[PDB]
RNA sequence: UAAUAGCUUCUUAGGAGAAUGACGUAGCAUGCUACGC
RNA sequence: GCGUAGCAUGCUACGUCAUUCUCCUAAGAAGCUA
């Protein structure tokens, strides 16, 4: 097969086989790869191995082919010659093949193994045949990470509700939430094969499982749980279709009476349907799931396809689209395998509607008029690609906010990725700035929001309320103990039901912790209704409790202050380790 | 596993004599390429073998008309050469026989393949070949049976076909006789044990069958090209019916074929200075050449000014685009030269003079389409009778 | 040839043979720059023939690895075409009535002849003359294949649509027989 | 195919690839026109590429023929040889071509864009053969054009009898008048295919056009509308038959008595019968296209053709026939679309009639007697070679006068055109001189003939009527709006609208103005017939209003406004420009 | 749309072999000459 | 008589080139036959 090279796209019909992706390479550019970097294995038409009877030489530098095939310097014929000479590998399309440096970050990008900071931060800068190659070969990286895993069982039927988790002993456990799911294996006698994915959650105390299902095909303990895995198909789409601007909204076509709910983002709605591709950022809590509906409801004849990386953001704008756009023409798109509790209360998966709903890896492959894109911040360059390479239309709408969490990023391990360099949008949105910025703030006191635009935001945020005069923020040692995978802070639990006896109020709270250890026993002692600091971003809540166990670099990320102090509406309990974390906000002292 | 098969129907577009329409089969890719892989050792060894009953890969070229010729007429004591036609071969072939002829062809694989093997290549044969579904014209029809033209043993299973009904038809012949009229000892008892070995015993005695087979080899000489056979048989044996006639063909053609073979299209010659009547479509003669007499072939003459009259192709008319066309043509109607008929020696000498008239508004044009004339020029060769003389003679 | 040094060699052992003949020098000296040059001119001519051997291999190498390959991308071409044609035909399946008629068999499987014969919707009658039309399917309804059928459609030979009065006794000669009729299963 | 040199006629089987039409060229002129001008591709049976496995060479001197292809400079097989060398590039019957320099002007014809006005002078005072080849590349070069165009939309439809338009960001818009058509799209996605043939006019007020069509479809507003194009057929049949003179008349009779009104024109009847082909040039109204009925009458028995560049030209013959002729044996050959309403009154469409009129551009393959084609000056050297080619004719009448307005020449913007060069029947008339000339004013008052005896002849006409003093000269200043890209002057109509109620005897007088877009919006405002000078030509009134739009070089030239003056049968009120023009004329004060 | 198989003619390219001729180098055999013993 | 050097003649081995022939394969055009 033939192709075009990865970084100066000219026709060739070679690759570098040692890479995990395999991408083709024209002549000069497969010598400067081969005799730069470690990779000395490459296949042409046929791999360039050593077809004698015995012998196996992979390399391409050591290789000199002969009659019609391709040996060492060992069983080579009377006749010459060298595969890897004069610059260029021999291959298909010798002389059409024009050379590119660029093989200074080339090399650098397929050599790395991913596990510092840098090698995203040059993954994302590079060109756009790069940002592709880049993305394919770190979802390719994180896929065979996940072919070297634990696994477990369940112990015994336990609950309905609730399962047990025996493990193996010697190997990691991975996070719990709907992001990580299980899978059941029946290698009972008797031929392994599926009965149903399970999610899994730490249970209460000890060891348990509380679940999310698949299947009702319920198992004896004749089944052990893996992670899954799957194959990485190669993307083509650019991540960013080119920015070219309308003169005036074409094909978008504007309505009567809209609404006087959302009259004033008229110019907003405007500017959205001018643009190829706009960007908005809304800073949390500012209308933008609000405000595609608004979209939706100023032009009301375009068929518009919302999506978003994870099933909580896509069901909370199908929530909202139902509540205030028709509901008929609505059709939202489940995977078939349904690995989540999905949506299931419009007219489900008709592809062929007008608003459509979808997750961003179960899109169809279709046509739209306006495309909005949600959570921006989550979504990965994957995502992009796949979303301008299954949907063609003729605007995109990418909404969300940098300031909050990124995507899981599992491989990172050292150093901190800076919200700049999430994904191609989070880039734009820094470099230049997002197209719209709405700056209200309909939830939090006045103090704290005032602080919070001064905090990170380029002070663009207000308050309509007062301030509830029931926030807090103390500093109390809380002892650390830690000893499990995580951080615990259980005497600072102590100290703040020590306090909570004096506050009546928030006696219904939800905890919240930087740390899955503590928070898992905050649910034990106390049955206070709990939700990870990742499990918010998308709720408002007027009673939430929320502990600092540590001091450290994933103690002062502002990312993660911004998106835990503002899911609280009149009332928050919070504790602080550090004194730069009690002073850069006012609050009471108590 | 049996793979059924669609075979085309396909209108031939090609010079012939009488105007019903020719068909060809053209069998799946799937069928040829497994039949090949069956049957191609076989074939070729069939191919290449000279002097046996099938004449297959046997050239008429270079004195090998007069080989065949030759082995032919295999020391039989009172030759008559005879030879018969086969009314509606392809079509009106029982599937009985057709299934013969697949099985004698199968009999090589005695270690290659297991008795399943050769079942399952068989019933293949059977599904794809014998009766199948046939496309015709855009809709799929059954074929109720007969041999399909487009298989990859066609002309040899055509041959197996053919030796077999001249067996039957020596076999008839030799028990319809009386027996107490038989005067040869010898004969017989032969009849004797012929009936016995057919109808009294079970299992195989291949000592009568060697006995049988020496028989119609010393008697009953034969030549085989997959539809057409040349019979040098002994006249007195058959004469006395110890030796299959026109009549045997045609009584067995008609328990055996479905048809009646009219003995208008069948031949008899008394006199072997003759030769064959037509054998391939070639009538032969006899020839002295260089100080020895030889057997020539020669076709019809209608024949080949008809090939070079009508013609399936536009471009073909140019004539000085396809000179070897003619040439090709004169090396065919080379042997009317020495016909006694001054008109069927007229033929060669006139494609002769058309090729070197050819050859000259050939370089004509040429010379017109620049102004020099091509520096090597071998076409004299080709309107002298020696490049075709050196073309029926044994050297080569 | 010229790329390589044994080029160089021979031109400086050249020049200098030149060089010291016109300068008038001694018979042994001649000599020896004269068995010096023939050898120069042996490697050169000896590390040559090699040049045009490695450009035929190499021509008839990338040759060969061009058949492999366009014949690599034509094969894709050709498994695409299969796939799609193969599908096609699933869609156009009659389910309902070849599932159950393949239901109603015992071991599952049914002779192919009796799959159109008892499920195809549509039926093409190719008729050669006006008897055999009198005779088979005359009216706008017919039975065949112990089904009824009613006429949808007529054409003639020339692909020409024939109106059900155009087909008569004393009209025959003027139509282009055979006429070919399509009927829907009632 | 094997064919002929285009400027020697020997054989060749080459072409020059980069030439618009792909003329033939023998190996000597092949060379001569590659070695010196910039193009370099060459077509033979096979045309010249480098034939290497994926290798892009065209110019012929890098080239060789090697092993049984062409091949470049480092992917020939190793035995050669060169293609363009030897003076000569290597094509079929190569040592039988020889040409002539006439390779000095052939390059300028090849090269020139025909954007000057030199070109048009050395492509009609050339030899024979590049007089053809140059026509036939003019012709290209003009339907090339067009694909540099713009490409329509519909905004949307209030009115259903006025569309609205919406022209492509980033292209010219064409003119909207009657010569141009369209034709249309739906590429939604969903039927990329035609929708039938439409054609525009511009609205009065805001942004419209009153559009009009062949069909009845409606446009959901996906669909559009790209201006339609027209492959230039090669120019098969030299622009005049060469004339031989016989001794006597051949193929034609006289008559008895042919009339008391045709009896001056018997002489040049005669003349007509004994060559092949005649030339009558005339001032405007003298008696030429009456001539031509004339001989009609003159040769009874003979089958005649008729024919002209224009529509309202041949249909005011039609009814000058239909006035004199007999009715029953005439025709008239519409084209399929008919973009002008054309002349029903006539068995229409009947190509084996006795008499036949048609245009240029609709004339169907026929025989004839004589063919007599009308206002030559229309005519450019397409018009003649297509003429001379669909119909065969025993003798040829070309009827026409130079000093009237020539063809358009829409490419032509630098410099004049001479008469002498406006096809080669006028060049024909200029050089030598015309076989019949009749010259007198017989239409026009004394006033207008007694001033454009002064414009364009030199003080050669007498004439007869008497100046009935209804010829205005207007004095108005006629403020500019550069609408259509054709002017229209708004005061100046608002002068005749203001002044037509003043005057009860000129309630139908043409309306005459050089621009086809006040022309055209003046129908509203006034109401009378309207009419551009181009297709004025030929047709007379009883009353002419003249209006010079804007002062410029289209509007103030002096055979356009000669030929609109004289038109008029009584009187003619004209508002003048420029102070030369309006004091050049004699007329009346106002 | 264009089947299976056989034979033959012609053209082009590649390899291998043979024969003859030519050049160059190396090895061996012989004749003549120069120097030393 | 021996050793070294040079010239001439002859034989063998190897390398290069020119011509002719045979064969083996591949590709293409065509003809006939069943
Ligand atoms: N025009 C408006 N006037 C008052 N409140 C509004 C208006 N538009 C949106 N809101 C409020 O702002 C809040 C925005 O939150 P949400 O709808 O989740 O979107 P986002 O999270 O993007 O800000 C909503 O709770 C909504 O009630
Ligand atoms: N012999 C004649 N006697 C009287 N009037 C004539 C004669 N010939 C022509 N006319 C008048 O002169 C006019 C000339 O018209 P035409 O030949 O069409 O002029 P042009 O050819 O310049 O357009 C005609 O309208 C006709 O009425
Ligand atoms: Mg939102
Ligand atoms: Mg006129
Ligand atoms: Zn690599
Ligand atoms: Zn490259
Ligand atoms: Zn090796
Ligand atoms: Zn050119
Ligand atoms: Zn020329
Ligand atoms: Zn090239």
């Amino acid at each position: 097969a033939v192709g075009a090279c990865v970084l100066c796209n000219s026709q060739t019909s070679l690759r570098c086989g040692a890479c995990i992706r395999r991408p083709f390479l024209c002549c000069k550019c497969c010598y400067d790869h081969v005799i730069s970097t470690s990779h000395k294995l490459v296949l042409s038409v046929n791999p360039y191995v050593c077809n004698a009877p015995g012998c196996d030489v992979t390399d391409v530098t050591q290789l000199y082919l002969g009659g019609m095939s391709y040996y060492c310097k060992s069983h080579k014929p009377p006749i010459s010659f060298p595969l890897c000479a004069n610059g260029q590998v021999f291959g298909l399309y010798k002389n059409t093949c024009v050379g590119s440096d660029n093989v200074t970050d080339f090399n650098a990008i397929a050599t790395c193994d991913w596990t510092n900071a840098g090698d995203y931060i040059l993954a994302n800068t590079c060109t756009e045949r790069l940002k592709l190659f880049a993305a394919e070969t770190l979802k390719a990286t994180e896929e065979t990470f996940k072919l070297s895993y634990g696994i477990a069982t369940v112990r015994e039927v336990l609950s309905d509700r609730e399962l047990h988790l025996s493990w193996e002993v010697g190997k990691p456990r991975p996070p719990l939430n709907r992001n990580y799911v299980f899978t059941g294996y029946r290698v009972t006698k008797n031929s392994k094969v599926q009965i149903g994915e399970y999610t899994f959650e730490k249970g209460d105390y000890g060891d348990a499982v509380v679940y999310r299902g698949t299947t009702t095909y319920k198992l004896n303990v004749g089944d052990y749980f893996v992670l899954t895995s799957h194959t990485v198909m190669p993307l083509s789409a650019p991540t960013l279709v080119p920015q070219e601007h309308y003169v005036r909204i074409t094909g978008l076509y504007p309505t009567l009476n809209i609404s006087d709910e959302f009259s004033s983002n008229v110019a907003n709605y405007q500017k959205v349907g001018m643009q190829k591709y706009s960007t908005l950022q809304g800073p949390p809590g500012t209308g933008k799931s609000h405000f595609a509906i608004g979209l939706a409801l100023y032009y009301p004849s375009a068929r518009i396809v919302y999506t978003a990386c994870s099933h909580a953001a896509v069901d909370a704008l199908c929530e909202k689209a139902l509540k205030y756009l028709p509901i008929d023409k609505c059709s939202r798109i489940i995977p078939a395998r349904a690995r989540v509790e999905c949506f299931d209360k419009f007219k489900v998966n008709s592809t062929l509607e007008q608003y459509v709903f979808c997750t961003v890896n179960a899109l169809p492959e279709t046509t739209a008029d306006i495309v909005v894109f949600d959570e921006i911040s989550m979504a990965t360059n994957y995502d992009l690609s796949v979303v301008n390479a299954r949907l063609r239309a003729k605007h995109y709408v990418y909404i969300g906010d940098p300031a909050q969490l990124p995507a899981p990023r599992t491989l990172l391990t050292k150093g901190t990725l800076e919200p700049e360099y999430f994904n191609s949008v989070c880039r734009l949105m820094k470099t230049i700035g997002p197209d719209m910025f709405l700056g209200t703030c309909r939830r939090c006191p006045a103090e704290i929001v005032d602080t919070v635009s001064a905090l990170v935001y380029d002070n663009k945020l207000k308050a309509h309320k007062d301030k509830s005069a029931q926030c807090f923020k103390m500093f109390y040692k809380g002892v650390i103990t830690h000893d499990v995978s995580s951080a615990i802070n259980r005497p600072q639990i102590g100290v703040v039901r020590e306090f909570l006896t004096r506050n009546p109020a928030w006696r219904k709270a939800v905890f919240i912790s930087p740390y899955n250890s503590q928070n898992a026993v905050a649910s034990k002692i106390l049955g206070l209704p709990t939700q990870t600091v990742d499990s918010s971003q998308g709720s408002e809540y007027d009673y939430v409790i929320f502990t600092q166990t540590t001091e450290t670099a994933h103690s002062c990320n502002v990312n993660r202050f911004n998106v835990a102090i503002t899911r609280a509406k009149v009332g928050i309990l919070c504790i602080m380790s550090d004194r730069d974390l009690y002073d850069k906000l006012q609050f009471t002292s108590l | 596993n049996v793979i059924p098969t669609i075979t085309q129907m396909n209108l031939k577009y090609a010079i012939s004599a009488k105007n019903r329409a020719r068909t060809v089969a053209g069998v799946s890719i799937c069928s040829t390429m497994t039949n090949r892989q069956f049957h191609q050792k076989l074939l070729k060894s069939i191919a290449a073998t000279r002097g046996a009953t099938v004449v297959i890969g046997t050239s008429k070229f270079y004195g090998g008309w007069h080989n065949m010729l030759k082995t032919v007429y295999s020391d039989v004591e009172n030759p008559h050469l005879m030879g018969w036609d086969y009314p509606k071969c392809d079509r009106a072939m029982p599937n009985m026989l057709r299934i013969m002829a697949s099985l004698v062809l199968a009999r090589k694989h005695t270690t290659c393949c297991s008795l399943s093997h050769r079942f399952y290549r068989l019933a293949n044969e059977c599904a794809q070949v014998l009766s199948e579904m046939v496309m015709c014209g855009g809709s799929l029809y059954v074929k109720p049976g007969g041999t399909s033209s487009g298989d990859a043993t066609t002309a040899y299973a055509n041959s197996v076909f053919n030796i077999c009904q001249a067996v039957t038809a020596n076999v008839n012949a030799l028990l319809s006789t009386d027996g107490n009229k038989i005067a040869d000892k010898y004969v017989r008892n032969l009849q004797h044990r012929l009936y016995e070995c057919l109808y009294r015993n079970r299992d195989v005695d291949t000592d009568f069958v060697n006995e049988f087979y020496a028989y119609l080899r010393k008697h009953f000489s034969m030549m085989i090209l997959s539809d057409d056979a040349v019979v040098c048989f002994n006249s007195t044996y058959a004469s006395q019916g110890l030796v299959a006639s026109i009549k045997n063909f045609k009584s067995v053609l008609y328990y055996q074929n479905n048809v009646f073979m009219s003995e208008a299209k069948c031949w008899t010659e008394t006199d072997l200075t003759k030769g064959p009547h037509e054998f391939c479509s070639q009538h032969t003669m006899l020839v002295k050449q260089g100080d020895d007499y030889v057997y020539l072939p020669y076709p019809d003459p209608s024949r080949i000014l008809g090939a070079g009259c009508f013609v399936d192709d536009i471009v073909k008319t140019d004539g000085t685009l396809m000179i070897e066309r003619f040439v090709s043509l004169a090396i065919d109607a080379y042997p009317l030269t020495k016909h006694p008929n001054q008109e069927y020696a007229d033929v060669f000498h006139l494609y002769l003079q058309y090729i070197r008239k050819l050859h000259d508004e050939l370089t004509g044009h040429m010379l017109d389409m620049y102004s020099v004339m091509l520096t090597n020029d071998n076409t004299s060769r080709y309107w002298e009778p020696e490049f075709y003389e050196a073309m029926y003679t044994p050297h080569t | 040839f010229s790329s390589l040094p044994s080029y160089a060699a021979f031109a400086t052992a050249q020049e200098a043979y030149e060089q010291a003949v016109a300068n008038g020098d001694s018979e042994v000296v001649l000599k020896k720059l004269k068995k010096s040059l023939n050898v120069a001119k042996s490697e050169f001519d000896r590390d040559a023939a090699m040049q045009r051997k490695l450009e035929k291999m190499a021509d008839q190498a990338m040759t060969q690895m061009y058949k492999q390959a366009r014949s690599e991308d034509k094969r894709a071409k050709v498994t695409s075409a299969m796939q799609t044609m193969l599908f096609t035909m699933l869609r156009k399946l009659d389910n309902d009535a070849l599932n159950n008629i393949i239901n109603n068999a015992r071991d599952g499987c049914v002779p192919l002849n009796i799959i159109p014969l008892t499920t195809a919707a549509k039926l093409m009658v190719v008729i050669p003359d006006y008897n055999t039309y009198k005779n088979t399917c005359d009216g706008t309804t017919f039975t065949y294949a112990s089904a009824l059928w009613e006429i949808q459609q007529v054409v003639d030979a020339d692909s020409k649509i024939v109106q059900l009065s155009e087909i008569s006794m004393d009209n025959s000669p003027n139509l282009a027989w055979p006429l070919i009729v399509t009927a829907l299963r009632a």
